[PDB]
């Protein structure tokens, strides 16, 4: 159970991580128009 | 029996989600 | 569990007879004239 | 996607539709009797 | 009892049906316990044996 | 170290460009990053235990309630059981139970699957934003899937929550849906909470409005077939003309009604369209979410007195006996004390 | 039916004297009753403890007599147990533990007279659904 | 030393106290004074249920068991009557406390076996000439076990004993003597035996802890089905005091 | 006196042949208790061939 | 065969009369004097090998006994039964109004 | 008579899959161009 833990707390922080590094990779330039915002 | 009958009917059903979506007619533009 | 011993036909003829059905019109279509 | 040239159009005639029939049928009058036993 | 049921016609797999659909457990029943081995004598006590 | 953290960077940028490459089939984007897995694992979890999973003591008084098909359920009585009431509202994923065993005994199966699904549809909203941002569009058709999103989280959640157990949250099944709001009746009268007649008049007009407008752009279509064809071959897709008569549609329902009860304004038309149903399921959720603290519909049990002052009954006093009905018999082994009070 | 003379009449003691009730005084009755007594004993019965009720003939059975106004106005500056045998003012509210129930604060002897002409009148209007609870919603 | 807080959601308030390993004395009994156990605390460790072989010659064993019900197992603030008996032995009598936890243990297989763990008007005595307890002193006594459910308890067709339906209302043109046992709900009541083991004795305290084995039958439903056999092993502790 | 090949069960014996004799319900096909086979029961198995 | 013991329990004086022996406690609500005081004492020194014995609870008063006296005709006795003693159900019988 | 439970939905599929297949390939058949 233990290791059961440990094994979903990094898969949880791994996508967690991606999600926030994503969105502050400059999120607002990926769009069809004015991609210099 | 009904189990499998229930499961089943789930299973094509499933299947059919994939080929619906993956193997739809394509929209195209004329 | 004590089901209808019809039970088990019926749900098979009740998916196969209408899907049967559709199957034979679509792919009698698909081999028409394009 | 670029067609694949490797696909051939099938066909069953009338008659082989009625020999199919047939023997499903006689077949199943066949072995009726012993898948109810 | 695991010995003794081997020595048991219904567990031989030649004794079947191609239409006798199922567990061997449809057919004899769901073996439960050993009756114990059977010694047939007549009145003169001599010991017989079942064919 | 030096330029390899370019290495590492650019690799990172091509990773951003394809999560929000607008040409995968499926939009993916950082929403869709938390999205996928929990959607997955909340899916894959209510397949298998609704299949197979043992009975769930739900009500915590070691009465164990039987969801699954192997266990002698049908695709009606089946369900994934709430977790029970001796954990009320705390967390209980699997490595809090000593076993499997215990885990499936206690209804760890419904917490794992009802929050990985609220995460996974909170993100699919965040997702209908993204992607229309990405594809130029306007932003707000992730405010009308708010309204779903909003009354899922009302019973699976916010519910819970006031009442001090997942245990009273909605059950994963359909005759559990139906239990739920049974007792939900016995317990906060909610036919007669305004919040949920605002829900009706939203599902019932909604579907009115659907059979409306799909009617009256169907009659309106301009001939483009013979009677051998379906009309719907008459448009072909991404055709600049419309294709149908929108003067023909507003002249047949404004002289059905009267000329200034119809749309002329396209516009107007789809925003009603949008706004009808989103705010009323809004509001419903807002029901569900509020009798989440007992605030409940309205009681006017023995309103009527006469001169003497004996209680002439209405038909709310008939509800309260059929709300009686439910009460006394919802969870019949327990309640030890007089008053349910949760 | 009427709010009557003769159902606003109710015994005054023990020893068979009535009293007649003004209707001001019922009315007054109802709502000090609500004020003060209905957050438990809503329709006659009694939420922290549902094996006594308000009805006549379980006030009759009390001891001493609580069936009538005099009895009733002294279970309000001093009430007992249904046997007479412990005084619990430290648990139910009343004149003599104003101090902790502050809703009998400033309660005078008519508006005790009326709580009790109204707990007597009561069933006379409603008759088993007072003290019979949720079965006779 | 420790306070609720401490301990609030650790399991350790399901575990009954123990002693140090250095708690080997005796402690004196005064056959003039009166006792009281203050405090028994029952801790179980092992739950087996006895198999039931097809083979009715076959010994059946006990097997062990997967406690489903988590850390709501223990029996504990039991008091009661120490009596010194004629012959120096010793007689505890329950006279209350928390002395009853339903527990459900599965079998290998899934088959979930509830029981009414208890040891409620437990009698147990020592052997004779017990001038003080010590590592040596045995408890044995029997106890009562009454119905897993008690009689307002109402199956899911809504059936019972004190309330309820007493028939198969779904079924009502069914016929009822094959539906007896089920429709009839009949109270359990049998007994359980005990043996408490002293290994350690605070003989300054009158505190005593050691091991227990128990034996009792399972739920059997009002009736509806047989019973099994369960043996139940753990640890214990006992204050003493002059009454 | 009720083993597998009583019961009609026709993979059981090949997942048994070669290893796998236990459920991760706690039973094992030599008649054990409270074993514990890790992932590679019979349950694992079948759904390692159903992914 | 298979028998309701509470239903036939209802067939005995039980079904008539207060049961000293396994009547719930609130029944002594009935009459005048029994409740709490007396009731109390009469269920925790069950039970009676007939109706007169409850005049022997230790430390009765003599108007307790007097009040017990005037109250024997609306007692029964008859042997304890189990489902209706377990539970603690003669304290609180899980009936409320 | 007591006959096999599955008697009857094995003998219908064993008309019908067969019979479906045969029928859904003639139908596509004629439908082709002449
Ligand atoms: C190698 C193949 C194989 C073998 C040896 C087994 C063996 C077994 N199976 Mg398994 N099974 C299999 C494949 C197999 N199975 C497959 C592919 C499936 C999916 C359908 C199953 C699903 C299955 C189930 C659901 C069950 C079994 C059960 C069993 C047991 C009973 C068997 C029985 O009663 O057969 C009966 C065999 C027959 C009646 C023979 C049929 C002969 C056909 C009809 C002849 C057709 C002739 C053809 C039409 C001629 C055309 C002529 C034309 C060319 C001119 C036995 C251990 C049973 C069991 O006990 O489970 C615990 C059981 O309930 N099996
Ligand atoms: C998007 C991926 C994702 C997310 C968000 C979750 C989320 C969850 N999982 Mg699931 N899971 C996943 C994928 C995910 N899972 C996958 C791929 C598997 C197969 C390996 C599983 C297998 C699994 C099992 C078997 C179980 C869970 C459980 C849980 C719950 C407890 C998790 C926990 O304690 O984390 C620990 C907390 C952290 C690691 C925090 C670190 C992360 C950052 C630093 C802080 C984040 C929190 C904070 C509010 C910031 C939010 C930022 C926001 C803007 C995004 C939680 C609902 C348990 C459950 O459902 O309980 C009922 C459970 O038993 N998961
Ligand atoms: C003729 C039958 C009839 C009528 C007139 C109504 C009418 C109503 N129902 Mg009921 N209902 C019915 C049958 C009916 N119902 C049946 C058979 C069932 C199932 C048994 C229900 C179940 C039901 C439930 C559970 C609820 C209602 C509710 C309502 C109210 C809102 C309905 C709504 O928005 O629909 C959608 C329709 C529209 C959005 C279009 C507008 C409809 C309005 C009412 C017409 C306005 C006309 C106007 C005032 C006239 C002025 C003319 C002008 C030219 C001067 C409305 C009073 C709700 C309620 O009680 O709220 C208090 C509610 O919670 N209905
Ligand atoms: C004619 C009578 C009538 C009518 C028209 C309604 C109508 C309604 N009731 Mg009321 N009710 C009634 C009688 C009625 N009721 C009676 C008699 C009782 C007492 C027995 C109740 C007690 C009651 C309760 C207790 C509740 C309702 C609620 C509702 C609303 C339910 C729909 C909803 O919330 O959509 C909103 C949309 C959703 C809930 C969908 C969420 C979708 C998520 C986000 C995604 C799901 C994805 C899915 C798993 C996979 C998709 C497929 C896949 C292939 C992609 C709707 C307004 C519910 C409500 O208000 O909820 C807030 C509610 O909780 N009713
Ligand atoms: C025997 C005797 C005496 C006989 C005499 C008979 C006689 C001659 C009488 C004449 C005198 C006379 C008429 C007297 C009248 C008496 C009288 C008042 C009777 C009462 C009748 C009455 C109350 C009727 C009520 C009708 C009623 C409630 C109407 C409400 C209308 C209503 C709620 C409308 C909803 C408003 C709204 C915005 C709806 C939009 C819905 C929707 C999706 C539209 C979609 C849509 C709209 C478009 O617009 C176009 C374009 C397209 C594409 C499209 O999708
Ligand atoms: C698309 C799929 C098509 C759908 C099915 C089409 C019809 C199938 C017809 C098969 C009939 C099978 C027996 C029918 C009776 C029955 O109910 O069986 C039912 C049996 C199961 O048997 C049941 O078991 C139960 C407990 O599990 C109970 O005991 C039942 O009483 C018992 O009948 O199912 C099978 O065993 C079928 C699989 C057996 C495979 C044997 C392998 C040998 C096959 C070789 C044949 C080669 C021939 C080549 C010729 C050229
Ligand atoms: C017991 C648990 C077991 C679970 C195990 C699950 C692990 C799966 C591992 C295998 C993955 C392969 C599958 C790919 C299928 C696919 O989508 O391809 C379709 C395209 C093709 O990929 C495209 O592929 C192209 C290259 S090529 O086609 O591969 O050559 C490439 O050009 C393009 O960028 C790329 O997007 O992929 C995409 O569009 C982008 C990713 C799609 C995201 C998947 C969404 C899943 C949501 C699930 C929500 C709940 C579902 C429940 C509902 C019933
Ligand atoms: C698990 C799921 C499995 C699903 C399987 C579903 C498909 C299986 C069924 C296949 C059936 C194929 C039948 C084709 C039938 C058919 O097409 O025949 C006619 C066919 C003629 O073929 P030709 O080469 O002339 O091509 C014409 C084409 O149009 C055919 O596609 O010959 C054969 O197929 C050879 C086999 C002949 C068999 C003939 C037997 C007829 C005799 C009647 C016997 C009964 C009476 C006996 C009296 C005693
Ligand atoms: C809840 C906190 C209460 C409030 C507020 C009031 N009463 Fe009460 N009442 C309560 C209890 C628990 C009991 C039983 C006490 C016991 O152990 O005997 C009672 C009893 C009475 C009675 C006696 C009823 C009988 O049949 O003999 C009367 C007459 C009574 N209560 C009146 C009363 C009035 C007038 C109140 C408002 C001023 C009132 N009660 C408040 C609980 C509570
Ligand atoms: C729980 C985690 C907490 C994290 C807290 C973060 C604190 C702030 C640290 C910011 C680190 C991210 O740093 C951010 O990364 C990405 C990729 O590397 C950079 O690069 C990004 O922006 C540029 C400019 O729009 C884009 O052209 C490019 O496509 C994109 O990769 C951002 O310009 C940088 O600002
Ligand atoms: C439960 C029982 C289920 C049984 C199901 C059996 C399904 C069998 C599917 C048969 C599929 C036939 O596949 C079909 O072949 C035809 C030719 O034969 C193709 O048709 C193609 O050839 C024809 C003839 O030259 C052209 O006129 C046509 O324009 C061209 O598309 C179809 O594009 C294809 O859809
Ligand atoms: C994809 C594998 C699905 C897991 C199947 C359910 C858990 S395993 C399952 O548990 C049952 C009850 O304990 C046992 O009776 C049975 O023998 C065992 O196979
Ligand atoms: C698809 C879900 C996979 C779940 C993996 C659970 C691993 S479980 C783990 O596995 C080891 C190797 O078999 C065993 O030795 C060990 O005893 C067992 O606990
Ligand atoms: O859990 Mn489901 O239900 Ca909400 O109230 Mn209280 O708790 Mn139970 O009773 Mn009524
Ligand atoms: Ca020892
Ligand atoms: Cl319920
Ligand atoms: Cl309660």
């Amino acid at each position: 159970m233990e290791t059961l833990k440990i094994t979903v707390y990094i898969v949880v922080t791994f996508f967690v991580l991606l999600f926030v590094f994503g969105f502050l990779s400059g999120d607002p330039a990926r769009n069809p128009k004015r991609k210099d915002l | 029996m009904e189990t499998i009958t229930y499961v089943f009917i789930f299973a094509c059903i499933i299947a059919l989600f994939f080929f619906a979506i993956f193997f739809r007619e394509p929209p195209r533009i004329t | 569990m004590e089901v209808n011993q019809l039970g088990l036909i019926a749900t098979a003829l009740f998916v196969l007879v209408p899907s049967v059905f559709l199957i034979i019109l679509y792919v009698q279509t698909e081999s028409q004239q394009k | 996607m670029e067609p694949n040239p490797n696909r051939q159009p099938v066909e069953l005639n009338r008659t082989s539709l009625y020999l199919g029939l047939l023997l499903i049928l006689v077949l199943a009058l066949l072995f009726s009797s012993y898948f109810f036993n | 009892e695991k010995l003794a049921f081997y020595d048991y016609i219904g567990n031989n797999p030649a004794k079947g049906g191609l239409f006798r659909t199922g567990p061997m457990n449809k057919g004899d029943g769901i073996a439960q316990a050993w009756k114990g081995h059977a010694v047939f004598r007549n009145k003169e006590g001599e010991e017989l044996f079942v064919r | 170290t030096v330029l390899q953290r370019r290495e590492q960077l650019n690799l990172w940028e091509q990773f951003c460009s394809w999560v929000t490459s607008t040409n995968n089939r499926l939009y993916v984007g950082w929403f869709g990053v938390l999205m996928i897995p929990t959607l997955l694992a909340a899916t894959i979890c209510f397949v298998i235990a609704f299949i197979a999973a043992p009975p769930v003591d739900i009500d915590g008084i070691r009465e164990p309630v039987s969801g699954s098909l192997l266990y002698g359920n049908n695709i009606i009585t089946g369900a994934v059981v709430p977790s029970s009431n001796a954990i009320g509202l705390h967390f209980y994923p699997i490595w809090e139970a000593a076993s499997l065993d215990e885990w499936l005994y206690n209804g760890g199966p419904y917490q794992l699957i009802i929050f990985h699904f609220l995460i996974g549809v909170f993100c699919y909203m965040g997702r209908e934003w993204e992607l229309s941002y990405r594809l130029g569009m306007r932003p707000w058709i992730c405010v009308a899937y708010s309204a779903p999103v909003a009354a899922a989280t009302a019973v699976f959640l916010i519910y819970p929550i006031g009442q001090g157990s997942f245990s009273d949250g909605m059950p994963l099944g359909i005759s559990g849906t139906f239990n739920f709001m049974l007792v939900f009746q016995a317990e906060h009268n909610i036919l007669m909470h305004p919040f949920h007649q605002l829900g009706v008049a939203g599902v019932f007009g909604g579907a009115l409005f659907s059979a409306m407008h799909g009617s009256l752009v169907t009659s309106s279509l301009i001939r483009e077939t013979t009677e051998t064809e379906s009309a719907n071959y008459g448009y072909k897709f991404g055709q600049e003309e419309e294709t149908y008569n929108i003067v023909a549609a507003h002249g047949y329902f404004g002289r059905l009604i009267f000329q200034y009860a119809s749309f002329n304004n396209s516009r107007a038309l789809h925003f009603f369209l949008a706004a009808w149903p989103v705010i009323g399921i809004w509001f419903t959720a807002l029901g569900i979410s509020t009798m989440a603290f007992n605030l409940n519909g309205f009681n006017f049990n023995h309103s009527v007195v006469d001169a003497q002052g004996n209680v002439i009954n209405t038909w709310a006093d008939i509800i309260n006996r059929a709300n009686l009905g439910m009460e006394v018999m919802h969870e019949r082994n327990a309640h030890n004390f007089p008053l349910d009070l949760a | 039916a009427e709010l009557t003379p003769e159902v606003l009449t109710v015994p005054l003691n023990s020893e068979g004297k009535t009293i007649t009730l003004t209707e001001k005084q019922y009315l007054e009755g109802k709502r000090l009753f609500q004020y003060a007594c209905a957050s438990c004993h809503v329709g006659g019965i009694t939420k922290t403890n549902p094996s006594l009720d308000l009805r006549t003939e379980t006030l009759a059975l009390a001891t001493p007599p609580r069936d009538n106004i005099e009895g009733l106005v002294d279970y309000m500056k001093n009430p007992t147990t249904y046997d007479g045998e412990q005084e619990i003012a430290e648990v139910h509210p009343s004149l003599r533990s104003a101090d902790i129930f502050p809703k009998m604060r400033n309660l005078t002897e008519k508006d005790l007279v009326a709580i009790a002409g109204h707990i007597l009148v009561e069933p006379k209007i409603l008759g088993d659904k007072w003290g019979g609870g949720k079965v006779y919603y | 030393t420790l306070t609720y807080d401490d301990i609030v959601g650790t399991g350790l308030a399901n575990k009954c106290p123990t002693l140090d390993d250095t708690a080997r004395g005796a402690y004196p009994i005064d056959s003039s004074q009166t006792y009281r156990i203050a405090r028994l605390c029952l801790q179980p460790t092992t739950f087996l249920v006895k198999e039931e072989p097809k083979n009715k010659r076959q010994e059946a064993e006990f097997v062990p068991t997967k406690l489903v019900t988590r850390e709501t197992t223990s029996l504990d603030q039991i008091q009661g009557e120490l009596k010194v008996n004629s012959d120096g032995s010793l007689t505890f009598v329950e006279e209350d406390g928390i002395d009853f936890q339903p527990v459900t243990v599965q079998m290998a297989g899934g088959e979930r076996i509830p029981l009414l763990f208890t040891v409620k008007n437990l009698v147990a005595s020592t052997q004779p000439n017990v001038t003080s307890i010590t590592t040596s002193t045995d408890f044995k006594g029997e106890f009562n076990v009454p119905s897993y459910r008690t009689a307002n308890f109402l199956d899911p067709k809504g059936r019972g004993l004190a309330s309820g339906y007493d028939s198969a209302i779904a079924l009502p043109q069914a016929k009822e003597e094959e539906l007896a046992r089920a429709n009839v709900k009949r109270f359990s009541l049998t007994k359980g035996q005990i043996s408490l083991n002293v290994a350690k004795v605070d003989g300054r305290t009158g505190e005593i802890a050691g091991t227990f084995e128990s034996e009792q039958l399972s739920d059997d439903d009002m009736g509806a089905h047989e019973p099994h056999e369960v043996k139940i092993q753990g640890v214990f502790y006992a204050s003493i005091e002059p009454a | 006196l009720n083993p597998m090949w009583r019961q009609g069960m026709f993979v059981l014996p090949f997942m048994a042949r070669l290893g796998v004799t236990g459920s991760w319900s706690g039973w094992s096909i030599t008649g054990e208790t409270g074993i514990d086979p890790g992932f590679w029961s019979f349950e694992g198995v079948a759904l390692a061939h159903i992914v | 065969e298979l028998v309701n013991v509470v239903d036939e329990k209802l067939g005995t004086a039980y079904g008539e009369k207060i049961d000293l022996n396994n009547t719930n406690i609130a029944a002594f609500i009935q009459y005048r004097g029994l409740y709490p005081t007396l009731a109390k004492l009469i269920v925790k020194n069950a039970p009676y090998e007939s109706v007169e014995d409850v005049l022997n609870i230790p430390g009765l008063t003599e108007r307790q006994k007097q009040i017990l006296r005037e109250n024997l005709e609306h007692f029964t006795v008859t042997e304890v039964e189990t489902a209706l003693v377990e539970g603690g159900d003669r304290y609180n019988n899980g009936l409320y109004k």
